[PDB]
C-alpha cells in the first residue's frame, strides 16, 4: 500500500482472505442452523399445545375443603373436582374463576377474575369530553356534583374528621339536549382514571335475570380497578316498574331495576363505586329509585340563560377558523331558543354553509342562516321528551 | 453444558424392568461387562420424572475400567423417534447398571452431556439393592474438601424416591401376583 | 351457508351454521363448483 | 485481515509471514472437508423438526369452530406456574395460551400454537379454533350471518337524481352534507368543524327523500353499508339492541363510511315509556342508537342517513342535532 | 411555606400540638423534592424542635432522617455527620419494643455509619446477641452520644441543648432493658442476684427495668420480689416438656437415612484412593 | 504491560490465557496497586475452579488473594481467605518460601480472631504442621491445645506467647475464647449419655472466677457454638445442640464409640420387637 513492507503483507493477506471464503460456506449452513433451533423450541412447545386440549373453564361455587371443591363448569354439569398441591387454596376460593381439567376434572390453576367482551366495549368508551363545565357560570351546580362523587371515593379521611355520613350518587334529569351525557364525560375528563361508561341497551339479554347478574359483574370490576365513576346511560328501559302483563321484555326491566336499587342503597352503599345516572325521562324510573336517602342530590340542569349562552360560543370560536370575526356573541344573545346541543350545531352548520360556498372561513352571513334554520326545525317536531314544566 | 432442571429424581418401575429384560435381548451379557444406556424422561419442570430407559450397547472391561465401547450413532438416530412416541420424551441423562460407581464415570458423563440438557447419572441396578430403593441418583459436582485436596469432579447424592404415573400405576397391580404384606396403609401393614 | 368472507389461504372460506348451533368455517367443495355455494344456500358438510 | 497493517512490521519478521502462507494451503483444504460435516449436522436437527411438522399440518386444516377472544392470560411456552406434576405434560401443560369465549356459549382456556403465539391475538378478534384439541390456527375476518353481510361495504345502485326535476336547492344540501365530509374529512377539519353525525331527511312520502341519497352515493363512489331499522329489531329481547352496537362498530372500523338507514320508526320510535307490547324491545334498539352517535370519536368520521315519511312518530332526540347534525 | 410560617409563629408562644398534627396530613412526598429543598431544610429544622418538646421520639428519627437523605446534606461531608448521628440517637431513645429493634437495623445499614469507627462499634453491641455490659457501654456513651458526635467539631442536638437533657435520662432505661432482652431468651432461669452481677446494676434497679419491659411485651418474664428466681419462657406445665421431647426424636430418624446415601459413595474405594 | 501483551491467540486449546491473568495479579500486589489486584483475582478464580484438570494453577492464585488481605493487617479477614488456600493446597509449583511466610502468619492470625475456629483443619494440612522454626515449636503446641478444647493446656503456654507481642496485647481475648470453645468441645466428645455441663468445670480450668463464667457461657450461646438453655439454680448449662466442627483428634474416637453402642442396642431391641406380637408379624 503505502509502505514497501505493506506491499509484501498484501500478497500474504490474500491467502488469509481466501481462508475466510472457505469458512463462508460453513457459515451459510450455520445460519440456517441458528434459525432452525428457534423453530425447534417453537415446534416442540407447539406439540405440547397440540396433545393438550382446551380445558374446561369454571368457577368455584363452594370450596368445602382443599380436596373437594364444587365447581360450576361452563359445559353445563357442575362437578366435584380435586386440587393439585402446587396451588394455594386461598386464591381459588368462591366467586373466582378457575381453570378445570378435562382429562381428569381437577382444578388446574388460578385465573384472575374475568369480564365479558360486552364490558370491554363499555370500558373503552369515554372521549369527546369538555374540560370542566358543561356551561360556564352555571359552574356552581357542577361543583356540587363533583363534591359528591370524586372526593369520598379517592379519600375518605376528610369525611372521617367531620364525622358526617358521606354524600351518595347523583340523578340527572333536565330537558333533552341540555348536556346530561356531556357532564358524564366532563367529570371523567379532568380526573383521568379507569372508567365504565355502561350503556344499558346491551346489558339486556333474551333470558331473564342474566342481565341483572351482568350489571353486578361490572360493579365488582369497578371496585378492583378504583378510582371509578360508573355512568349509567339510557335508564328509561333498564329502570322502569313491575309491568309484566305483556312481553318477556317486561319481567326483564323489573329485574334489572332491582340491581340499581341495591347499589344505590338497600344493602350495598356508594363509597367503593359511585354512580351518576343520566336519564331522559325521570318518570320512567321506580318510585323507590327516586326516593331521597339513597340519593343526596337530585340535580336539575337548566337550559342556557342569556349570559350563559356567550361563554359557550367563546369555547366554540377557538376550533373554527373564521375570517378574523368573533360576531357570534351579540346575535345569539338577542335571539332566544337554544339548548346546549343546538348551540354547538349553529357553529357546526354555519361551517357547513361556508364549505358549500368554498371557504375555510365562516362569514357573518353563515351564522344568521343557522339561527333561523334550527328554530324552524323545532316547530315541526315540538314533540320533545315529555317533562311537565 | 447444563446439568440443570433437577432438584428431585423420581424413577418409574418401568426403568428397572427394562434393564433386566434388555440384558437378554442384546446379547445375554448379564452385567459381565457393565452396560450404560440412555435415561429418558420429562423436561421443563424443576422435578425430574424419569419416564423410561433403553439400553445402548456399552461394554466396559473387567481387565480395565478405562476402556469401554459406547455406541454414539444409536443416540442421534433414537433422538427423532422419541417425538413419535410423545414430545415429553427427551434424553435426561444416562444409567449405570452398578454394582458401583467409578472415577471412570466422570469421563463417561462428559460424552453424554452433549446430548442432554440436564445430564444426571442415576445408577439403576440390575440386582435390587435390598428391600429399599434399587436406584440411587447422583449429579456431577466440582468441589474441594478441606482434606487438602484441590478441585475434583465427583458424584454427590441427590434425593431419590420412586414415583409412578396414572397409566402405569394400574397396569402394575394387574401384573403383580403378590398381594402385599408391606402395603403400609393400615395397622396390620404398619406393625410389619 | 350464512355468510361469504374471504381471507383465502387454502380454498374459499365460508361460514356455515351447524344445527348444533356452533358456527364453523369450512372451505370450497372437494370437487363441486364454487357457483353452487352461495349465501342463503343449503350445503351438506361432513360430520367428521 | 490481520496483515497489511503497519503494526505487523514491528511485531513480526517477514519470514514469519511467508511461513504462515505455506501453513494456509493445507488449512483451507481441511475447511472444505468440514463443509460436509456441517451439512450433515443441519439434517439431523431437521429430522426431529420434520417429525414435529407432521402433527402441526393436520390440526391446521379442517375442521375448525368459530370463536371470540374473552381475555388474554399468556403463560409462556410450557414454562407455566410450575403446575407440572408426574401427570402428563402433553395433556396438562399448555404453551403460550389465550382464554377464548366461544360462540357455542361455553368457555375454553386453551393452549395456542407455539409458532404464532398467544401474545399476537388480542381480545376482540374473531378466530378459528381446532375442534379436536383447541389451537388457534389462524385468524378469520369479521364473519357472522347474512344480515351482517348487507351491512358490510359493497355499493348500492344509482336510481339517478335526474328522475326528480325541481327542488334543486334540496339536492345541493344532500350532496354537500353526506358525500363531502366522508371523503373530504380534511376540509371539514380545516374549516374547523366536526364531520356530521348524520343528516335526517323528512317530508311527505314520495318526494324523493330516499331517491336522491341512494342515487348520488353510487355515482360518486362511496363505501355503502345497508342497514334497515326494522331488521335491527328482533324477537329475542334486547339481542336486537346489541346488533345496532355491533353494526355501528363495523362502520367505525371501516371508517369513514356512510351507514344508510332506511326508515326510522323502528330505531326512532317516539316512545320512552311503554308496557305490554312489542314496543319494549323496539325502544331498546332506538336507545342504543342514541348512544352510538354520542361522541367517542371515530364515529364523527362515519356518516348517517336516516329517512322518515312521517313526523308523527319521529324520535325527537335523533331529529335534534348532536345525534344527527343536519336537518 | 404554610406549615413553615404557622409552625414558627406557634413555636414562639409554645403551642406544639396543634401544628404538629397538621404537618403529617400534608403528604410526605412534597418536602423531599429538589424544588422544595430550601424550604424543606427550614421546615424540618423547625419541626424537630417542636416534636422534641412533645416527646415524640419516633417522629424525630423520621424528620432528621428525611433531612439526611436530601441532596445537599448527603453531598457535603460535614452535613451528614450531624444529621445521621441524630437519627442514630433518636432510634435508641424510641420506645423499647419491636419499633426500636427495626430502626437500629436501618441506621446500621447505612454505609456512612460504618466509616465512623466509633459509632460502628457502638451499633455492633446492639446488633449482637452477646451479652453487653452496662459499664463498657457508659464510657463509650460518654464520648459519642453526649456531645452528639465526635467525628466532626459540632454539637448535634440530642444532649447539651435545653430539650436534650430531657431525653438523656431515658437513654439509661433503654440500654439496660436491651441488655435484659438479649439475655432473657438464652437463660431459662437466672437468680435475681446473678442478674445484677450480669447487668452490673443492683437487684432493685433490675426489678424496675423488668417491670417496664414486660409491659412493652418485648419478652415475657416472671420476676419475684421474694428473690428466689426470675423465670423466662416457662409455663410450669409438663405439656412443654412432652412436646419438646418429641420434636428432638422426630428429626433424628430423618438424619440417619439421609447420611448413609452419601456414605455409600465413600465406601466403594479404589477410585477416591 | 508485557504480560498482557503476550495474551493473544491459541494453537488449538491451551490453558495459557488464565496464566497471564494470574501473573498480572502477582505483579499488581508488589507494585502497590491493591485495588487492581483484587478485580483480576475475582475473574480468574471462577475460570480455574471449573476444570478438574487444574491442580497447581488454582492453588498459586489462591495464595495471591491471601497476600492482599495480609497487607491490610486486618487479621480476621486474612484468616478466612486463607482457608480457601488450605483446601486447595499442593506444594508443587508453589514456592517453598511464599508458603513458609504465609503459614507462620496465619497461625498467629486465627488465634487473634474473636469468633473464628478451624484449628482442627490446621492440624490436617502439612503446610502449617511440617513448617517449623524456633518460634514455630511453641505456636503449633498452642494450636494443638486449642484443637482438643482444653483451657488449661493452652494457658500454661503463656510465657512463650510473649515472644510474639500480638498474642500479648489480646492475651485476654485469647484465654476467654478457649473456654467459649470448651462448651462445644466437651459436650460433643466425653458424654454419650448426658449433654449437660456444670460451670464449675470451666471455672477451675480457666482459673477465672465463677461470676464471669456464667457471663462467658451466655456469649458462647450467642455465637452459636452451642444452643440450649441455662438453668442457674441447678448450676448447669444444658446443650440441646453442638455445632459441627471440622475434623479433630478427640472427635473421630467418640463417634466410633457411640456407633458401636448404637449397633449393639439395635440388635438387642430387634429380638424384642420380633419376639412379641406373633399373630401380626407376617
Amino acid at each position: 500500500m503505502a509502505d514497501p513492507r505493506d506491499k509484501a503483507l498484501q500478497d500474504y493477506r490474500k491467502k488469509l482472505l481466501e481462508h475466510k471464503e472457505i469458512d463462508g460456506r460453513l457459515k451459510e449452513l450455520r445460519e440456517q442452523l441458528k434459525e432452525l433451533t428457534k423453530q425447534y423450541e417453537k415446534s416442540e412447545n407447539d406439540l405440547k399445545a397440540l396433545q393438550s386440549v382446551g380445558q374446561i373453564v369454571g368457577e368455584v361455587l363452594k370450596q368445602l375443603t382443599e380436596e373437594k371443591f364444587i365447581v360450576k363448569a361452563t359445559n353445563g354439569p357442575r362437578y366435584v373436582v380435586g386440587c393439585r398441591r402446587q396451588l394455594d387454596k386461598s386464591k381459588l376460593k368462591p366467586g373466582t374463576r378457575v381453570a378445570l381439567d378435562m382429562t381428569t376434572l381437577t382444578i388446574m390453576r388460578y385465573l384472575p377474575r374475568e369480564v365479558d367482551p360486552l364490558v370491554y366495549n363499555m370500558s373503552h368508551e369515554d372521549p369527546g369530553n369538555v374540560s370542566y363545565s358543561e356551561i360556564g357560570g352555571l359552574s356552581e351546580q357542577i361543583r356540587e356534583l363533583r363534591e359528591v362523587i370524586e372526593l369520598p371515593l379517592t379519600n375518605p379521611e376528610l369525611f372521617q374528621r367531620v364525622g358526617i355520613i358521606p354524600p351518595k350518587g347523583c340523578l340527572l334529569y333536565g330537558p333533552p339536549g341540555t348536556g346530561k351525557t356531556l357532564l358524564a364525560r366532563a367529570v371523567a375528563s379532568q380526573l383521568d382514571c379507569n372508567f365504565l361508561k355502561v350503556v344499558s341497551s346491551s346489558i339486556v339479554d333474551k333470558y331473564i335475570g342474566e342481565s341483572a347478574r351482568l350489571i353486578r359483574e361490572m360493579f365488582n370490576y369497578a371496585r378492583d380497578h378504583q378510582p371509578c365513576i360508573i355512568f349509567m346511560d339510557e335508564i328509561d328501559a333498564i329502570g322502569g316498574r313491575r309491568f309484566s302483563e305483556g312481553t318477556s321484555a317486561d319481567r326483564e326491566i323489573q329485574r334489572t331495576l332491582m340491581e340499581l336499587l341495591n347499589q344505590m342503597d338497600g344493602f350495598d352503599t356508594l363509597h367503593r363505586v359511585k354512580m351518576i345516572m343520566a336519564t331522559n325521562r325521570p318518570d320512567t324510573l321506580d318510585p323507590a329509585l327516586l326516593r331521597p336517602g339513597r340519593l343526596d342530590r337530585k340535580i336539575h340542569i337548566d337550559l342556557p340563560n342569556e349570559q350563559a349562552r356567550l361563554d359557550i360560543l367563546k369555547i366554540h370560536a377557538g376550533p373554527i377558523t373564521k375570517h378574523g370575526e368573533i360576531d357570534y356573541e351579540a346575535i345569539v344573545k338577542l335571539s332566544d331558543g337554544f339548548n346546549g346541543a343546538d348551540l354547538r350545531n349553529v357553529c357546526t352548520e354555519a361551517g357547513m354553509f361556508a364549505i358549500r360556498a368554498d371557504h375555510d372561513f365562516v362569514v357573518q352571513e353563515d351564522f344568521m342562516k343557522a339561527v333561523r334554520k334550527v328554530a324552524d326545525s323545532k316547530k315541526l317536531e315540538s314533540k320533545l321528551d315529555y317533562k311537565p314544566v | 453444558m447444563p446439568e440443570l432442571a433437577v432438584q428431585k429424581v423420581v424413577v418409574h418401575p418401568l426403568v428397572l424392568l427394562s434393564v433386566v429384560d434388555h440384558f437378554n435381548r442384546i446379547g445375554k451379557v448379564g452385567n459381565q461387562k457393565r452396560v450404560v444406556g440412555v435415561l429418558l424422561g420429562s423436561w421443563q419442570k424443576k422435578v425430574l420424572d424419569v419416564s423410561n430407559s433403553f439400553a445402548v450397547p456399552f461394554d466396559e472391561d473387567d481387565k480395565d475400567d478405562s476402556v469401554w465401547f459406547l455406541d454414539h450413532d444409536y443416540l442421534e438416530n433414537m433422538y427423532g423417534m422419541f417425538k413419535k412416541v410423545n414430545a415429553r420424551e427427551r434424553i435426561v441423562g444416562w444409567y449405570h447398571t452398578g454394582p458401583k460407581l467409578h472415577k471412570n464415570d466422570i469421563a463417561i458423563n462428559e460424552l453424554m452431556k452433549r446430548y442432554c440438557p440436564n445430564s444426571v447419572l442415576v445408577i439403576i441396578d440390575v440386582k435390587p439393592k435390598d428391600l429399599g430403593l434399587p436406584t440411587e441418583a447422583y449429579i456431577s459436582v466440582e468441589e474441594v474438601h478441606d482434606d487438602g485436596t484441590p478441585t475434583s469432579k465427583t458424584f454427590e447424592h441427590v434425593t431419590s424416591e420412586i414415583g409412578a404415573e396414572e397409566a402405569e400405576e394400574v397396569g402394575v397391580e394387574h401384573l403383580l401376583r403378590d398381594i402385599k404384606d408391606t402395603t403400609v396403609g393400615t395397622l396390620s401393614q404398619r406393625i410389619t | 351457508c350464512t355468510k361469504i368472507i374471504n381471507a383465502d389461504s387454502e380454498d374459499p372460506k365460508y361460514i356455515i351454521n351447524v344445527k348444533q348451533f356452533a358456527k364453523f368455517v369450512v372451505d370450497l367443495s372437494d370437487q363441486v363448483a364454487p357457483t353452487d355455494i352461495e349465501e342463503g344456500m343449503r350445503v351438506g358438510v361432513d360430520r367428521n | 485481515e490481520q496483515d497489511g497493517i503497519g503494526e505487523e512490521v514491528l511485531k513480526m519478521s517477514t519470514e514469519e509471514i511467508v511461513q504462515r502462507t505455506r501453513l494456509l494451503d493445507s488449512e483451507i483444504k481441511i475447511m472444505k472437508s468440514e463443509v460436509l460435516r456441517v451439512t450433515h449436522e443441519l439434517q439431523a436437527m431437521k429430522d426431529k423438526i420434520k417429525e414435529n411438522s407432521e402433527k402441526i399440518k393436520v390440526n391446521k386444516t379442517l375442521p375448525y369452530l368459530v370463536s371470540n377472544v374473552i381475555e388474554l392470560l399468556d403463560v409462556d411456552p410450557n414454562d407455566q406456574e410450575e403446575d407440572g406434576a408426574n401427570i402428563d405434560l402433553d395433556s396438562q401443560r399448555k404453551g403460550k395460551c389465550a382464554v377464548i369465549k366461544t360462540s357455542t356459549r361455553q368457555t375454553y382456556f386453551l393452549p395456542v400454537i407455539g409458532l404464532v403465539d398467544a401474545e399476537k391475538l388480542k381480545p376482540g378478534d374473531l378466530v378459528g379454533v381446532n375442534k379436536d384439541s383447541y389451537l388457534i390456527l389462524e385468524t378469520l375476518p369479521t364473519e357472522y350471518d347474512s344480515r351482517v353481510k348487507a351491512m358490510e361495504v359493497d355499493e348500492r345502485p344509482t336510481e339517478q337524481y335526474s328522475d326528480i326535476g325541481g327542488l334543486d336547492k334540496q339536492i345541493q344540501e344532500l350532496v354537500e352534507a353526506i358525500v363531502l365530509p366522508m371523503n373530504h374529512k380534511e376540509k371539514f377539519e380545516n374549516l374547523g368543524i366536526q364531520p356530521p353525525k348524520g343528516v335526517l331527511m323528512y317530508g311527505p312520502p314520495g318526494t324523493g327523500k330516499t331517491l336522491l341519497a341512494r342515487a348520488c352515493a353510487a355515482q360518486t363512489k362511496a363505501t355503502f353499508l345497508k342497514l334497515a331499522g326494522p331488521q335491527l329489531v328482533q324477537m329475542f329481547i334486547g339481542d336486537g339492541a346489541k346488533l345496532v352496537r355491533d353494526a355501528f362498530a363495523l362502520a367505525k372500523e371501516k371508517a369513514p363510511s356512510i351507514i344508510f338507514i332506511d326508515e326510522l320508526d323502528a330505531i326512532g320510535t317516539k316512545r320512552f315509556d311503554s308496557e305490554k307490547a312489542g314496543d319494549r324491545e323496539v325502544q331498546r334498539t332506538m336507545l342504543e342508537l342514541l348512544n352510538q352517535l354520542d361522541g367517542f370519536q371515530p364515529n364523527t368520521q362515519v356518516k348517517v342517513i336516516a329517512a322518515t315519511n312521517r313526523v308523527d312518530i319521529l324520535d325527537p332526540a335523533l331529529l335534534r342535532s348532536g345525534r344527527l347534525d343536519r336537518k | 411555606e404554610f406549615i413553615l410560617e404557622q409552625m414558627r409563629l406557634c413555636l414562639a408562644v409554645k403551642d406544639y400540638i396543634r401544628t404538629q398534627i397538621i404537618s403529617k396530613k400534608i403528604n410526605t412526598k412534597f418536602f423531599q423534592e429538589e424544588n422544595t429543598e430550601k424550604l424543606k431544610l427550614k421546615y424540618y429544622n423547625l419541626m424537630i424542635q417542636l416534636d422534641q418538646h412533645e416527646g415524640s421520639y419516633l417522629s424525630i428519627c423520621k424528620h432528621y432522617r428525611a433531612i439526611y437523605d436530601t441532596p445537599c446534606i448527603q453531598a457535603e461531608s460535614d452535613k451528614w455527620q450531624q444529621a445521621l448521628k441524630s437519627v442514630v440517637l433518636y432510634v435508641i431513645l424510641a420506645p423499647f419494643d419491636n419499633e426500636q429493634s427495626d430502626l437500629v437495623h436501618r441506621i446500621s445499614s447505612d454505609k456512612k455509619l460504618e466509616e465512623i469507627p466509633k459509632y460502628k462499634d457502638l451499633l455492633k453491641l446492639f446488633t449482637t446477641m452477646e451479652l453487653m455490659r452496662w459499664s463498657t457501654l457508659v464510657e463509650d456513651y460518654g464520648v459519642e452520644l453526649r456531645k452528639g458526635s465526635s467525628e466532626t467539631p459540632a454539637t448535634d442536638v440530642f444532649s447539651s441543648t435545653e430539650e436534650g437533657e430531657k431525653r438523656w435520662k431515658d437513654l439509661k432505661n433503654r440500654v439496660v432493658e436491651h441488655n435484659i432482652r438479649i439475655m432473657a431468651k438464652y437463660y431459662t432461669r437466672i437468680t435475681m442476684k446473678r442478674m445484677a452481677q450480669l447487668l452490673d446494676l443492683s437487684v432493685d434497679e433490675s426489678e424496675a427495668f423488668l417491670s417496664n419491659l414486660v409491659v412493652n411485651k418485648t419478652i415475657f418474664a416472671k420476676v419475684d420480689r421474694l428473690a428466689g428466681v426470675i423465670n423466662f419462657q416457662r409455663p410450669k406445665d409438663p405439656n412443654n416438656l412432652l412436646n419438646d421431647w418429641s420434636q428432638k426424636l422426630n428429626s433424628l430418624m430423618s438424619l440417619v437415612n439421609k447420611t448413609t446415601h452419601l456414605i455409600a459413595k465413600e465406601e466403594m474405594i479404589h477410585n477416591l484412593q | 504491560t508485557f504480560l498482557e501483551k503476550t495474551r493473544e491467540k491459541v494453537k488449538s486449546s491451551d490453558e495459557a490465557v488464565i496464566l497471564c491473568k494470574t501473573a498480572i495479579g502477582a505483579l499488581k500486589l508488589n507494585i502497590g496497586d491493591l485495588q487492581a489486584t483484587k478485580e483480576t483475582i475475582e475473574d480468574v478464580e471462577e475460570m480455574l475452579n471449573n476444570l478438574p484438570g487444574v491442580t497447581s494453577v488454582h492453588s498459586r492464585f489462591y495464595d495471591l488473594s491471601s497476600k492482599y488481605y495480609q497487607t491490610i493487617g486486618n487479621h480476621a479477614s486474612y484468616y478466612k481467605d486463607a482457608l480457601r488456600f488450605l483446601g486447595c493446597v499442593d506444594i508443587k509449583d508453589l514456592p517453598v518460601s511464599e508458603q513458609q511466610e504465609r503459614a507462620f502468619t496465619l497461625g498467629l492470625a486465627g488465634l487473634l480472631g474473636e469468633g473464628v475456629f478451624n484449628f482442627g483443619e490446621l492440624l490436617m494440612h502439612p503446610v502449617l504442621e511440617s513448617l517449623r522454626n524456633t518460634d514455630r515449636q511453641w505456636l503449633i503446641d498452642t494450636l494443638y491445645a486449642f484443637n482438643s478444647g482444653d483451657v488449661d493446656r493452652f494457658q500454661t503456654l503463656k510465657s512463650a506467647w510473649g515472644q510474639q507481642p500480638d498474642l500479648a496485647a489480646n492475651e485476654a481475648q485469647l484465654l476467654r475464647k478457649i473456654q467459649l470453645l470448651c462448651l462445644m468441645e466437651m459436650t460433643f466428645t466425653r458424654p454419650a449419655n448426658h449433654r449437660q455441663l456444670t460451670f464449675e468445670e470451666i471455672a477451675k480450668s480457666a482459673k477465672i472466677t465463677v461470676n464471669k463464667v456464667e457471663l462467658l457461657v451466655m456469649k458462647a450461646l450467642s455465637v452459636g457454638l452451642v444452643r440450649g438453655s441455662i438453668d442457674e439454680v441447678d448450676k448447669r448449662v444444658h446443650m440441646t445442640w453442638v455445632q459441627p466442627r471440622v475434623l479433630d483428634l478427640q472427635q473421630i474416637k467418640g463417634m466410633k464409640d457411640r456407633l458401636e453402642l448404637w449397633c449393639t442396642d439395635v440388635k438387642s431391641m430387634e429380638l424384642l420387637v420380633e419376639h412379641q406380637a406373633q399373630d401380626i408379624l407376617t
